[PDB]
RNA sequence: UGACUGCUCCCUAGCAUGCUACUACCG
RNA sequence: GCGGUAGUAGCAUGCUAGGGAGCAG
């Protein structure tokens, strides 16, 4: 009931009654809220309606305070006074209010459908807790609108990987790849039953086993959502520098195998938040072991968004330095069981942002930072008071997919909250590990957006692929199939012996699940290649008009090779200064 | 209740009448006067009083409010409160047996079951350091609840028998340390 | 409650030997109280009577019930004080006494 | 005074133990009604707190349920 | 209160009266200011009053016939919740025993307490201890009423599966005692 | 899951009666 | 000059209706 609403810094009891989150507004807050915009109704400890049987009245600005009671308008016993007067909303905390300076906040933000991007753009231009009520209503708003969509069912089914599939009544449809898991639940009369979870991109209609399947009769898939609770920690700790390094364990040995290594122990030693803008091969691979075993005792806590990526580091964080020390629990997904689940007492947990309790730490050195808004740095700070913070992370590493995009793509600076603090306050360390990826992606990447701080430190062997193409697109209701650089890929590959042993990755899953009918290359997402960074690649792009070839959304997936790389583009924009090897269409 | 129109009026016929009557005057002034004061007397009157049960009326209806959503919030805490004041009254005891047994079971060592009154029937806790086990047992006696037990069987995380003259300081870790050491209670 | 037992306390009440005691608490019952509480029905047996006796107690008893008047009202007379307790079973499925009241 | 003290604290305690879903188990919540009813009916201040011990060793002897060294931190038992 | 049918004549009288004041005339036009003024708010007095009392009438009417409304709508939800208890409980009369029990009887009355005695198809014991337990329903197959049953199902006190080989003398002190054993009619029902 | 009666205190709403007061009409 | 009547305000008295609580058999 009595929560806080802190603009006008003014605990409150009421509550717009139509809004996102049912936000707590004071009593001249509310006002404002209420004749800046149309919001004629209130929630309080009991709701503002007429008292008597049978009677209706929505709005507020003319009920009464009758007998212990309320009463309106229309139906008007008037012994009283109005609720809605002298510039105030009756209710408690009536008057120790201040207001609001800024009228317009709920009134610009919060009144619109939440897809622009001046939602985004007002809340980098806000406060730490005004930028979390952005956050949150985000989040919200996603969960919202995600819940205007159908609800896949399998009702006569076919062989697994191939069935049939009807949906909803009149609703549109999402996306198509694996983004929306289709994890619904079964009715044998009245009740849910166990179904598992799937995920829909071919269609006759082809599925991607999660788990294997017995599918039965009537069987619906459709992802069910919660709301996500509000939070009550801040998402960034405020920078102060340590007096000295008192309070560490340290140690006798230096690492020599990890070549910039040092200096940034020592900013570890008077850093206290640490976040760097890097591709794959940034320390991310080999930093965080030699943290941990430069202090061994220490309370470090690492996470990446899904197992997989955990899995980069956790696979060997336990060869380098003793088993007993770390851990990330499996919630029952995928998720990988290495380390010491279901177990709270460690040293180094790992994480998943999707998961973990709260029981205590002292160091933060949290991996990519990317695909979610401040709730992934709020939950993590929330997670553990620490005395030092490492955000291993980029604006670019996977950039969250603002749902529906319907104008334009921001700055990429304009992350959570730390990003765009990142490069106007400048590099938390210096650190660049360019110890599998080589110079040809470098050059470029640097060039564009990442200057000077990653170095050249491979060389290739022109081996690199250039070929000259504009191409041609045919695009779907929620993908799209490529005819001519798919063509040119195909024909390339029937050239080079040694090249039949890449990876096939696509905007949306509908390319390699058209290509592996007739040829029969592996399954790959755009999503989050977790973790899993290879050396030969066939990157492809069908339609590429405002996702993918605008900005940094996936340049890091263009860091995709060690000693060579495919990288397709068909537009005339990522190419400025590439040098590619220069070679005629076949 | 000075700050209505109808206490201005009151207020200036009233010095008006006061001012004519106090220079003296005739009768039909003071009756035309007068016709022209009651009826604004009458106006302040009426408010003044409808003023006041209004302001009374609003502060109940404020008061009924924060009671109601106290006691809603009030019985929403009442697991936290209860343990909280539980631990109060038992620091406010102040007894040796319920010390002993709670400062136990802070450092690690729980019982298993009920603890018996008889002078027999069985008594099972669980010992997870040398330490504790340096303190309550001693020699073939155990000390547990102010009271004295004789132990019978030892027993670790692999289940295997413990003889008692194993357990020592350098002897001890190599073995699944948390015993469990079954009791009867001593004359 | 805590306060009240405390501001009790720090005024002298609750002391050794004092003729002022706690003596009605709250007690608390096991699973099966309800059935072995039925079971004391068992105290009930069947009883033949001095019916001579009982013929002139019962005028007796009838002459100290004389003052008063009673007979049969109508179904619009009927006073009933908090309408918002049981009906009893199978009708508390359904709702209190208010609803077959006003049915 | 040393008898209330200890009656108050049994029904505190047998509050707390009903908190955490202990009538699940027939035979540990009769015995602790057992307990809980005899402590009050005391007349001297040595089984009550005997029985005060026992009843207590319920509550302790259950892992997760609570946190007693949290609860001791708090400027409470010691 | 404003648009009354007399306001239009009182406020007219008023304003030409009040002008005739102000036009600072002789006093038989004050005089007849006053009487008119007077006898016009006097009439306007009734018009006011009587409209004030009509509408809280009409207020109390219209209260009072919505409530008698939810109260029908209360009744015939009640009454289809009933029909469908009762028309759900009738399907498990076994009427092919009863039939048989009923037209046995010289005139179709029979005692209540013998209709699940001779037509009953499931029977549940409730057994306090071991040693009763030993007496009633030892084995697997025991007989009851003059019929013979067998066990299908033993519960205890917290509604868990126990097994009849664990159900002896010297595990007796480890069960939630208050048993509960379910059999069926042998041969008959069930 | 919450039976039947009896008594008492507190708060609000309506009705009836009485007291006083302010204007107005009538004789 | 006195009384009657019609509204308006404050105050008091007893019932009816609604809500919260206490004791007793
Ligand atoms: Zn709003
Ligand atoms: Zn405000
Ligand atoms: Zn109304």
């Amino acid at each position: 009931a009595v929560g806080a609403c802190v603009l006008c810094n003014s605990q409150t009891s009421l509550r717009c009654g139509a809004c996102i989150r049912r936000p707590f507004l004071c009593c001249k807050c509310c006002y404002d809220h209420v004749i800046s915009t149309s919001h004629k109704l209130v929630l309080s400890v009991n709701p503002y309606v007429c008292n008597a049987p049978g009677c209706d009245v929505t709005d507020v600005t003319q009920l009464y305070l009758g007998g212990m009671s309320y009463y309106c308008k229309s139906h008007k016993p008037p012994i009283s006074f109005p609720l809605c007067a002298n510039g105030q909303v009756f209710g408690l905390y009536k008057n120790t209010c201040v207001g609001s300076d800024n009228v317009t906040d709920f009134n610009a933000i919060a009144t619109c459908d939440w897809t622009n991007a001046g939602d985004y753009i007002l809340a980098n231009t806000c406060t730490e807790r005004l930028k979390l009520f952005a956050a949150e209503t985000l989040k919200a708003t996603e969960e919202t609108f995600k819940l205007s969509y159908g609800i896949a069912t399998v009702r006569e089914v076919l062989s697994d990987r191939e069935l049939h599939l009807s949906w909803e009544v009149g609703k549109p449809r999402p996306p198509l790849n694996r983004n929306y898991v289709f994890t619904g639940y079964r009715v044998t009369k009245n009740s849910k039953v166990q179904i598992g979870e799937y995920t829909f991109e071919k269609g006759a209609v082809v599925y991607r086993g999660t788990t294997t399947y017995k599918l039965n009769v009537g069987d619906y898939f459709v992802l069910t959502s919660h709301t996500v609770m509000p939070l009550s920690a801040p998402t960034l700790v405020p920078q102060e520098h340590y007096v000295r390094i008192t309070g560490l364990y340290p140690t006798l040995n230096i690492s020599d195998e990890f070549s910039s290594n040092v200096a940034n122990y020592q900013k570890v030693g008077m850093q206290k938040y640490s976040t760097l803008q890097g591709p794959p091969g940034t320390g991310k691979s080999h930093f965080a072991i030699g943290l941990a075993l430069y202090y061994p005792s220490a309370r470090i806590v690492y996470t990446a968004c899904s197992h997989a990526a955990v899995d980069a580091l956790c696979e060997k964080a336990l060869k380098y330095l003793p088993i007993d020390k770390c851990s990330r629990i499996i919630p029952a997904v995928e998720c990988f069981d290495k380390f010491k689940v279901n177990s709270t007492l460690e040293q180094y947990v790992f994480c998943t942002v999707n998961a973990l309790p709260e029981t205590t730490a002292d160091i933060v050195v949290f991996d990519e930072i990317s695909m979610a808004t401040n709730y992934d740095l709020s939950v993590v700070n929330a997670r553990l008071r620490a005395k030092h913070y490492v955000y291993i992370g980029d604006p670019a590493q996977l950039p969250a997919p603002r749902t529906l995009l319907t104008k334009g793509t921001l700055e990429p600076e304009y992350f959570n909250s730390v990003c765009r603090l990142m490069k106007t306050i400048g590099p938390d360390m210096f650190l660049g590990t360019c110890r599998r990826c080589p110079a040809e992606i470098v050059d470029t990447v640097s060039a564009l957006v990442y200057d000077n701080k990653l170095k050249a430190h491979k060389d290739k062997s022109a081996q690199c692929f250039k070929m000259f193409y504009k191409g041609v697109i045919t695009h779907d209701v929620s993908s799209a199939i490529n005819r001519p650089q798919i063509g040119v890929v195909r024909e390339f590959l029937t050239r080079n012996p040694a090249w039949r042993k890449a990876v096939f990755i696509s905007p949306y899953n509908s390319q390699n699940a058209v290509a592996s009918k007739i040829l029969g290359l592996p399954t790959q997402t755009v999503d989050s290649s977790q973790g899993s960074e290879y050396d030969y690649v066939i990157f492809t792009q069908t339609t590429e008009t405002a996702h993918s070839c605008n900005v940094n959304r996936f340049n890091v997936a263009i860091t995709r090779a060690k000693v060579g790389i495919l990288c397709i583009m068909s537009d005339r924009d990522l190419y400025d200064k590439l040098q590619f090897t220069s070679l005629e269409i076949p | 209740f000075s700050s209505l129109p109808s206490y201005a009026a009151f207020a200036t016929a009233q010095e008006a009448y006061e001012q004519a009557v106090a220079n003296g005057d005739s009768e039909v002034v003071l009756k035309k006067l007068k016709k022209s004061l009651n009826v604004a007397k009458s106006e302040f009157d009426r408010d003044a009083a409808m003023q006041r049960k209004l302001e009374k009326m609003a502060d109940q209806a404020m008061t009924q409010m924060y009671k109601q959503a106290r006691s809603e919030d009030k019985r929403a805490k009442v697991t936290s409160a209860m343990q909280t004041m539980l631990f109060t009254m038992l620091r406010k005891l102040d007894n040796d047996a319920l010390n002993n047994i709670i400062n136990n079971a802070r450092d690690g060592c729980v019982p298993l079951n009920i603890i018996p009154l008889t002078t027999a029937a069985k008594l099972m806790v669980v010992i997870p350091d040398y330490n504790t086990y340096k303190n309550t047992c001693d020699g073939t006696t155990f000390t547990y609840a102010s009271a004295l037990w004789e132990i019978q069987q030892v027993v670790d995380a692999d289940s295997k028998i413990v003889q008692l003259s194993e357990i020592s300081m350098d002897n001890s870790p190599n073995l699944a340390w948390p015993l469990i050491v079954t009791a009867l209670r001593a004359n | 409650n805590k306060d009240f037992y405390d501001f009790a306390v720090s005024k002298g009440f609750f002391k050794e030997g004092s003729s002022v005691e706690l003596k009605h608490f709250f007690f608390a019952q096991d699973g099966n109280a309800a059935i072995s509480d039925y079971d004391y029905y068992r105290y009930n047996l069947p009883t033949m009577c001095d019916i001579r006796q009982l013929l002139f107690v019962v005028e007796v008893v009838d002459k100290y019930f004389d003052c008063y008047d009673g007979g049969c009202i109508n179904a619009n007379q009927v006073i009933v004080n908090n309408l918002d307790k049981s009906a009893g079973f199978p009708f508390n499925k359904w709702g209190k006494a208010r609803l077959y009241y006003d049915s | 005074s040393k008898m209330s003290d200890v009656k108050c604290t049994s029904v505190v305690l047998l509050s707390v133990l009903q908190q955490l879903r202990v009538e699940s188990s027939s035979k540990l919540w009769a015995q602790c009604v057992q307990l809980h009813n005899d402590i009050l009916l005391a007349k001297d201040t040595t089984e009550a707190f005997e029985k005060m011990v026992s009843l207590l060793s319920v509550l302790l002897s259950m892992q997760g349920a609570v946190d007693i060294n949290k609860l001791c931190e708090e400027m409470l038992d010691n």
